[PDB]
């Protein structure tokens, strides 16, 4: 009956024009994206005509702001539905995110994940085509506290911001380790400095056999360990909107931004896996993840795919022309710096950060085919971002050649093996997931 | 932004 | 030659009209304030006509927003120079603080501590009278990270915000306590989750014999202890502007907001004392502190007074008509709440928070007399905020009657005794500091 | 806002 | 690997529509410009919808202001990157140059050389195409003092303006000539009128064996002579941005406006040659000059071309419809003048200024080919501007016919001979530089 | 702003 | 704009 194709991708950190080069492998990527019914990416950059003020985002790597003309590069390349909840959408504050919504709506680009209040950030966006409709929901587990949007009260408006997926981490420690922690709390004088809060609240907010010291949760356990768990409010609220989107579109896609690592850098946080299973339990047809800037595994759960990380589809951080004063201060200089010189110094003249490692310059574009909601095909198109090229050329995407596509498909297979995922490989280096249907 | 005092009401 | 009088006060948390009642003791307070050359207070509330969006400030006790008409109550009561750097000036975000600056300038009220960028927040404001001039600088050590203002770069504007006095706390632990902390770091799996940051930065950001675990600084020492120290950039920058103000006014007053407690709730943070000494070293004639909502000691340093905390001069938190949705969520309710009901539930129907304790409803208004920069008199006027009165009446200030003024003057003397400060007491309950001049 | 990973560049 | 073509041209003084006529030689010029990857010209006219006020620019020949619709003529003709730093961009003041930036950005035209502050005027603009990117920097050595842009201070904004290349001229005189100059200074009473400045500054600002009289620098030398030298700040600052542009684009082009003559009208100023060598030393791939309204020589320096002057690509000064009152005053008239009559009288009914001489109506459009930054071809296309035609038709460009193209190519060869430049000549009158690669 | 050339038309 | 006086502070 209804047959729809969806292209997925990761972080779109675009800061310059000419996104699709004259390379035939790059033009074939645009042809691939244009040929689908819907093409989703995560706008990991603030398009701006000047509205707002830079926030201090040292932990996110600095501000990521670009001329709003980059939005024409995104649409001309083939992307048609935008997820905006990430740790950079608020780089220009509440006024910046209101400016982003204005820019996207004036260009007729559907988006989700940000809004003038919390409900607007949580809502799905519905993209309608002659062949059918797709609902996109977008959330992020990585952001500066306070950047989440807020809903209005009877007396005050809401707050523009992002759709949050909060989570808590608990340290499991032995009883003897717990006793030393409380000993350190008492003997340093730290417990004495909570005496006022004890009188005002009536309780010591550090005794919960839980315990909250140094802004971290500790719990007595038989063996040391580390746990993560999604905020119940965010999980139930996002799931609520997923069930709503299921009634009003053929396909529901949940895009989640998450930098958080599991026990290993390539594994997702345990909470993120619980989140993705819940989204499919509620009716989502796919979960697309991003954040780490490298690829993570792919899981098939109840015959629906979870892409824990598609990495970067566009990577032009080092080419941004808008560096904030607080960002400049992170580099000690004997003379005022130009942006390119600042990024060269920040990376130690290229010897650290993302440039030296190949994992940050390989990507993947899945193309999913659905027939009345059933996944019938999941093609995998490896993407090359130009590792080792000059800074002004690396970061633009093109379909990887045969040899490098095969290495990328091998990585994906190895990263997805713990989930029982198998891949068929074509002669050109592209592949597809082995499905049970 | 209220590290060791916890409460700054 | 030049003789000037300065009235000082603490937190002005005004949310209603009729600030000065028909009580003769309240009208005499207005007469006292009006009779000085300059009257300084800390505007601990966002006056607003609607511009901005509420930020999440749970740690500050919620949002503190009021009708801008309260500014007429502040000036009619006698206050004439306003310090605005505190942990509530950003309760409506960057747009709110820009709206506050607009409101203050349209009413011709001199202010300092906030600005459209960092320099503007650091600048002194110069209040000129026929008898002479006073320079006010205002900073805060308590605020949500990111709320500090930012200066512009060649490519991006600054960020509106407050004048910050940042500080770091270090836990001194024994070597055996340090070994258990690193053991907990390794055995829980926490050290494993920094593996990516180790590759990107080239170092483990937790090994500094310093150490940074759980967002807290640890140092090996012979005995456990607790240290605090001002951020060197903020200390040098604020001191720089103090020396500038010294050249352009008779009197330089530094107002610093600080909730941070010392070893005991009544003692200031060690960093705050270093800050106050530095301000007078640089040429300030007085340092007025606030934040804790109760009184702290008074110190005479190089014949200049340091008031570590003057408490509240106006306390009408529970009467605010603008409660944000995130604030409402902190109280579990079976029905939507009105503001007054919300505050009643938040305080456990009056059995906790500030209402049960008398220290939160006594205040002090010092009146300093300077002659060519030399302190010649420091009168102390105890102020009563109506402990035990109904919520709609407590928080308005009046000169305390004889009996309660004497008890307040005794508290101040006891809180100032560790600094060697002596007080003379008048028959009406007012007093003055014993000076060496 | 990047508690245990420290870096989320 | 990367192969890019760049068309260069001189002053674009366009004031009317129909820039490209139905002449096949003019349509072939548009085809040539459209066929390159980038086409650069110097916008020597203020496009305006009415914003700003005319400045007094008698020395520049009057105001040069046109309907903003001429920008559509510029882009339709094939020009795609605009250099704006010249001695007419400020003809409508700071408000006019802000209006020009608005007009160019609303039409999506990349530009450089002007900005809201000095940094913005110094920045390169990056033009991205599928085949690669070009960085354009634009400066001017000819402008009214004060028209240069200014950067902001902590308390005041910058000033919109142009990117300056300042320079100083020193007169070398014999010791006996120097003694007469100081004698004239003393005996006329001129030295007496600096008595106040001597007391205020503590020195006589005329004794530097340097010497500054009559707003001119004099130096004792063995033989009389004339020297020029670039301002060290401007040279180092422009070079700094050139090195920045080198990191972020394949090709860096520096466009410099300079009317200043050398010992002969056809030779460039000595400072301009030092500037051009420095630009290529810093990494620029080409230096395009303009200003004099006639052609100057071409130099190959380290295998990169320097075009000291490409003259006019469009010359419609006498057709402007917007003549200022101060401009009108330069022509004594017994009745109020219409623009065309004013220009006829100003040129003495065509017997002086630019119309009588053929050098002001020949031009050149170089087309450079680069392969991975190496110059592989430099084609030369002579352009005819219609010498001797009626005023309403001369000034529109077309590819010169064979006979006149040959004469223009001969001029270029003779003007470039002192630099050792050789030219190959085709049968149609076009040519190309002899390269060492 | 046209010191020795005098004319920069 | 301060030809022979040089300084017009
Ligand atoms: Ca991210
Ligand atoms: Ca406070
Ligand atoms: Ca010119």
């Amino acid at each position: 009956m209804t047959r729809l194709t969806v292209a997925l991708s990761g972080d779109c950190m675009v800061t310059r024009g000419g996104l699709i080069t004259s390379d035939p492998a790059a033009e074939r990527l645009r042809d691939l994206l244009r040929g689908t019914d819907f093409a989703v990416t995560n706008l990991e950059v603030v398009p701006s005509d000047g509205r707002g003020h830079p926030v201090h985002n040292a932990v996110g790597g600095g501000c990521l702001i670009a001329d709003s003309a980059v939005l024409d590069e995104v649409t001309a390349a083939g992307f048609s539905v935008l997820g905006c909840a990430n740790n950079h959408a608020m780089d220009l504050g509440t006024e910046g995110v209101l400016g982003t919504m204005d820019l996207l709506r004036a260009r007729g680009i559907p988006y989700a994940g940000i809004g003038a209040d919390l409900t607007g950030a949580r809502r799905p966006v519905y993209a309608d085509r002659p062949g059918g409709s797709l609902a996109l929901l977008s959330c992020t587990a990585t952001f500066l506290p306070g950047q989440e949007a807020a809903d209005p009260s009877p007396e005050l408006p809401g707050r523009p911001g992002l759709n949050p997926l909060r989570h808590t981490a608990t340290m499991q420690v032995t009883a003897d380790q717990m006793d030393v922690l409380r000993t350190i709390d008492a003997e340093t004088g730290l417990r004495a400095r909570r005496a006022e809060a004890r009188a005002l609240l009536g309780v010591d907010p550090a005794l919960l056999d839980r315990l909250a010291l140094f802004g971290t949760r500790f719990r007595t356990a038989d063996a040391p360990g580390f746990t993560t768990e999604c905020d119940p409010r965010d999980l139930d609220e996002i799931a609520r909107w997923v069930g709503e989107a299921r009634l009003r579109a053929d396909l529901v896609v949940v895009s989640v931004h998450s930098h958080e690592p599991g026990p290993t850098p390539e594994t997702p946080g345990e909470f993120l896996r619980v989140f993705a299973h819940r989204m499919i339990d509620e009716g989502a047809h796919a979960v697309v993840g991003h954040g780490p800037h490298f690829l993570r595994g792919v899981e098939l759960y109840r015959n629906k795919p979870i892409f824990y990380s598609l990495g970067n589809i566009v990577s032009q951080i080092e080419l941004t022309d808008r560096v904030s004063a607080e960002d400049y201060a992170k580099v000690t200089a004997e003379r005022p710096l130009t942006p390119g010189r600042y990024y060269d110094r920040l990376s130690g003249h290229g010897t650290r950060l993302f440039a030296p490692h190949r994992r940050y310059w390989q990507s993947l574009v899945p193309v999913l085919t659905f027939e009345d909601g059933t996944l019938t095909a999941a093609r995998l198109h490896p993407v090359d971002l130009g590792f080792g090229r000059p800074v002004h050329r690396r970061g633009r995407p093109r379909l990887a050649d045969r040899a490098e596509a095969e290495k990328t498909l091998t990585d994906v297979a190895q990263l997805s093996q713990p989930y029982g995922t198998a891949i068929e490989v074509m002669d050109d280096g592209t592949g597809e997931l082995a499905l049970d249907v | 932004g209220c590290g060791y005092a916890i409460v700054c009401f």
